[PDB]
RNA sequence: GAAGCCAGAGGAAACUCUGGUGGAGGCUCGCUGACGUGCAAGAUCGUCAAAUCUGAGCAUGGGGGCGAAAG
């Protein structure tokens, strides 16, 4: 459901604690708190799959998110192009839930 | 259920031979396995799964047999591909000559193999063993019958005829439907005959280094040598292709009209007219002489014969390129017009004249009577310099077959006759007043020439009986008529 | 809006297996007579040297690379890892593969779940010469005993027979009219039409007054 | 069609005939009456060829006394006349109706005298 | 029949030669025991059978 | 002076007007003939030639007619 899948990201953008960017995905994951990590679909074969690396090193839970960068920050309520994020407090969503 | 375990081991097969396809090359066979169940549900899902992976995984391109670490990947995997795409073909052949007849519930197998079958016919043509495809449409379309499997079957062949730009695919299919009319001895639908009719052939800096900016240069030229090459070869090769399915198309053409076979004959004058001016320049004349043996066969239902090559006739000339022939190619129309001329009194005696976007195939009689005289009294070239004798001579016959004719008949012919007026004139307008009546001859009703008959000599007066006639759209006819003889 | 305008390491295929669980144990690992055999090779240089000859031209190229593949030749179907001795990741925020197949487009319209042909001129003469009453049957038939007579060609390779057919065509005259009848008989259904003939004539008088304005 | 339903035709071709006496409107029975005529059991080869071969030579002629006097004539009776014409070519080369064929000579005799005589007025 | 004569013209007969027969002026074309003598006299694979 | 950009005023919008920035162009300045189409008693449309200057090196094309081109 791309609508609903949209909702819950507004929502976690806007109540909870999120980081978007590749540098701050990374530092996330280094520190291991993070929950939740966003990819989207155009983003580089090298750069999907050093990010696949770390989160099962982690042991944190990875979407590959169907739209573009473009489509993901356009999702976000953000007006420039985000093509990973991650989410460090799930605020008041069930996005970490499902 | 036994019918739900399919249903993940058919989505197994599929899903990954869309993401990695060599990888798996027994899955096309593993998909023949999963297809003998004697349950009849999961028959009807393999050839719709089957009918799905070979849209997605065949390729563009014809593979040779071997014969005879990568490369034998690629080849254990295409060759696989073959085996799996023939062994579907032949278990979608047995599946649509099976029985018709089964529970209302849903149609049994045979619809959902014609359907896969059309769809693999216009989705796959280039691939191997498209004879084996089409064989099985041209097997439904000889069964003549109105079914909905016959006509899903006609749309297919059609589309790929007006779709396919190389002709490879369109010959073997016009050869089997070729080779299907003489074996059924010409007993067909006659919506395949007009299946000839829907032929088309017949109708932001990416750094390079050193090494790949020099190969990509001579990639350059040799595509650039590569490129007058093919164009001239496809060029050379369209024709060829075309010079051999109007090979075909105008045999089964001439063998109907040798064969006398009613329905067929009024759709193959439509293709004949539509397609003689591809044929070579001495063939035109031996057309316009067969049609002349036609209708002196006739002239031993038969109206609707003659009127039918007659049309036919006035429809080759009609075109352009046979127009400006006329002097070279030694075509005169004479034959027709004089004999149009001679029927006119039989045919208003013959009262089958009305029976319930083509040009020769026409229903009724009154309207193949009615373009015949639209080419010969209004033709589209040389409106102007058409003689006034002919004029007059068909005025008067075609108002004395207005008296005799069915209601719709007559007033169509009032129609004709008011469009004369109005485009001629004076040419025509003496033979309405008395006064200015010839007195070189006498008026010959019936006679053998159009230009014997002295048609000046004589005066119309069906006016008087017509005004009469029951109908008021006939009345209303002559009154716009007589309009436009006072508007001169 | 202007903007819309080998393999590397995946978690897809190794989500909820004993294999990932293996991998993130992260424990070391790296990876460790008759002459038929001569006749075989002897055709398939020769197979070789007639494509690579060929291929010098290119309208070849072309024409090979536009030419299909013939039913009549597919036939013959029917008709270590050195080890040392010491909840899914990817979650989809919605079998789900079956419901996903089958929930396409195309399963939900679907309800209730021998002939002698006289090409060559050279045969057409003696086509023109027999069916006359000029050459008879016996004619012919003590005629065909000549030095290209009771020559095998059976099992002969190809190389062998190919040298022989371009350097033995025996030389016998052909006449104008067998000539004549070979193009009329080999000629094109669309060869000559209406429109081809009028644009060769109208490209002839134009030639000439394209002369006509150099001499002026 | 055909020669089962023969005596409904008769009687309604009558009806259509009585119509166009009392009106002063056109009512074309030409194609009718000669179809009717010309079906297979004419042409084939008793007392009942010859009833409705006797009644017909009546329709044919009420049809044609009406509209006697219009100037029109020698082109409304012109596609009839030539149509036996023919009729009497078949059966000089059918059926052995002599005086049924005598009947229809002096029917065109008359048809054609009163095209001739209506010419000079 | 001009139709015949058409059919001749897109698939030309087995036999067909372009002569005139001098007996009757119908197109003149070889039988079947005449186009088997023709190959074997072009190929010259056996000059005579038995 | 073109797109494009900045600022202000109308209009729900698209757009409109003004003031500027900008510096695209088959734009300007210095000292017509041969044909084709024509469906009339010739109208109307299309094709062809007139093709940046210059040193040093270099290659190829030319006549007629026949034929649909290949020849």
């Amino acid at each position: 459901e791309a609508q609903s899948i949209g909702a819950k990201l507004a929502l976690v953008i806007k109540s909870g604690k999120v980081v978007l960017g590749y540098r701050s995905t990374l530092k996330a994951l280094r520190s291991g708190k993070a929950k939740l990590i966003l990819i989207a679909a155009n983003t580089p074969p090298l750069r999907k799959s050093e990010l696949e690396y770390y989160s099962m090193m982690s042991k944190t839970p990875v979407h590959h998110y169907s739209g573009t960068n473009i489509e993901l920050g356009t999702a976000c309520g953000k007006l420039f192009r985000c093509s990973t994020m991650a989410i460090l407090d799930a605020g008041d969503s069930d996005i970490l839930a499902d | 259920e036994q019918i739900r375990q399919a249903q993940e081991e058919l989505a197994k097969i599929a899903t990954q031979l869309n993401e990695n396809p060599e990888e798996y090359p027994g899955h096309f066979k593993a998909l023949a396995r999963i297809g003998e169940t004697p349950i009849l549900a999961i028959q009807k899902l393999c050839i719709v799964t089957q009918m799905a992976v070979y849209k997605d995984v065949i390729p563009g391109y014809r593979i040779r047999p071997l014969g005879e670490k990568e490369v034998k990947r690629l080849r254990t995997y295409e060759q696989a591909l073959v085996a799996g795409y023939h062994g579907y073909l032949k278990t979608l052949a047995t599946y649509a000559a099976s029985s018709i007849p089964e529970d209302r519930k849903g149609e049994p197998i045979s619809s959902i193999a014609f359907t896969c079958a059309c769809e693999l016919v216009n989705a796959v043509p280039h691939f191997n063993f498209r004879g084996d495809l089409l064989r099985i449409l041209v097997k439904k379309l000889s069964t003549r019958k109105i079914d909905r499997d016959f006509v899903k079957c006609r749309e297919a062949l059609e589309k790929l005829f007006q779709d396919d730009e190389e002709g490879n695919a369109s010959q073997e299919a016009v050869s089997l439907l070729s080779k299907m009319m003489k074996a059924r001895e010409y007993r067909v639908d006659e919506s395949v005959l007009n299946l000839f009719l829907h032929l088309r052939l017949l109708s932001k800096w990416e750094f390079r280094t050193k090494k790949q900016r020099k190969l990509l240069k001579a990639e350059k030229e040799a595509q650039k040598v590569m490129e007058q090459a093919d164009a001239t070869v496809s060029h050379e090769e369209r024709e060829r292709i075309q010079s051999e399915i109007l090979k075909m198309v105008f045999a089964t053409y001439f063998r109907i009209l040798k064969a006398r076979v009613p329905h067929l004959m009024g759709a193959v004058l439509e293709g004949l007219a539509k397609y003689a001016h591809l044929i070579n320049q001495d063939f035109f004349g031996d057309l316009l002489e067969a049609l002349k043996d036609l209708i002196r066969d006739t002239d031993r239902d038969t109206s609707r014969e003659s009127l039918l090559c007659t049309v036919t006739a006035f429809a080759l000339l009609e075109g352009q390129d046979a127009h400006n022939a006329r002097s070279d190619l030694h075509l005169d129309l004479s034959f027709f017009i004089t004999n149009l001329y001679r029927s006119l009194l039989s045919l208003s005696l013959n009262p089958d004249l009305e029976l319930g976007n083509n040009k020769i195939n026409l229903q009724t009689t009154t309207v193949l009577l009615l373009r015949c005289l639209t080419s010969v009294l209004l033709p589209p070239w040389n409106i102007r310099s058409v003689p006034p004798i002919r004029l007059a001579a068909f005025c008067k016959q075609l108002m004395t077959l207005a008296l005799q004719v069915p209601e719709k008949s007559s007033q169509a012919i009032l129609g004709l006759l008011q469009d004369v007026v109005h485009t001629h004139g004076r040419k025509v307008a003496a033979l309405w007043n008395t006064e200015e009546r010839k007195g070189d001859g006498t008026y010959k009703p019936l006679s053998e020439t159009v230009e014997g008959s002295n048609p000046f000599t004589t005066t119309i007066w069906e006016g008087e009986l017509l005004r009469k006639h029951y109908c008021p759209k006939v009345r209303e006819g002559l009154k716009a008529m007589e309009k436009e003889l006072r508007s001169i | 809006q202007m903007h819309m305008t080998g393999a590397f390491f995946r978690l897809k295929e190794i989500d909820q297996t004993d294999a990932l669980r293996r991998i993130a144990k992260g424990k070391m690992a790296m990876l460790t007579e008759d002459g038929d055999q001569l006749e075989r090779e002897l055709d398939a240089m020769y197979e070789h040297y007639k494509e690579r000859k060929a291929s010098q031209d290119a309208k070849y190229r072309a024409k090979r690379a536009r030419q299909e593949v013939d039913d009549e030749e597919w036939e013959g179907l029917s008709a270590r890892l050195e080890e040392d001795s010491s909840k899914p990741l990817i979650k989809d925020l919605s079998s789900k593969r079956a419901r996903g197949f089958f929930s396409q487009d195309v399963f939900q319209k679907i309800p209730g779940l021998p002939n002698i042909d006289i090409i060559t001129a050279e045969a057409m003469t003696l086509a023109h010469q027999l069916a006359t009453g000029e050459k008879t049957k016996a004619d012919l038939i003590d005629e065909g005993y000549n030095k290209y007579a009771f020559k095998q060609k059976e099992g002969l390779p190809d190389w062998f027979l190919e040298d022989e057919a371009k350097h033995d065509k025996p030389i016998k005259p052909i006449t104008k009219e067998a000539a004549q009848a070979i193009k009329e008989k080999l000629r094109a259904l669309n060869a000559r039409p209406i429109k081809k003939v009028a644009e060769a004539r109208a490209r002839r008088k134009l030639r000439q007054a394209k002369k006509l304005e150099k001499l002026k | 069609p055909t020669a089962i339903y023969f005596p409904l035709r008769f009687h309604l071709i009558r009806s259509l005939l009585r119509l166009s006496r009392a009106t002063d409107t056109y009512i074309p029975l030409a194609s009718a009456l000669l179809e009717v005529l010309q079906s297979a059991e004419m042409k084939k080869p008793r007392v009942y060829q010859d009833g409705v071969g006797e009644q017909v030579v009546e329709l044919l002629s009420e049809f044609f006394v009406l509209w006697s006097r219009n100037i029109a004539f020698p082109e409304f009776a012109l596609p009839t006349i030539v149509a036996l014409k023919r009729w009497m070519k078949e059966m000089r080369k059918g059926n052995k109706n002599a005086k049924l064929g005598s009947s229809l000579v002096v029917l065109v005799q008359k048809l054609e005298m009163n095209a001739k005589f209506i010419e000079e007025r | 029949d001009a139709l015949q004569n058409l059919l001749d013209s897109i698939e030309v007969p087995e036999g067909w030669t372009g002569l005139t027969d001098p007996n009757t002026g119908k197109p003149l074309n070889l039988s079947r025991d005449e186009l088997e003598l023709i190959r074997k006299v072009q190929q010259g694979l056996i000059p005579d059978d038995v």
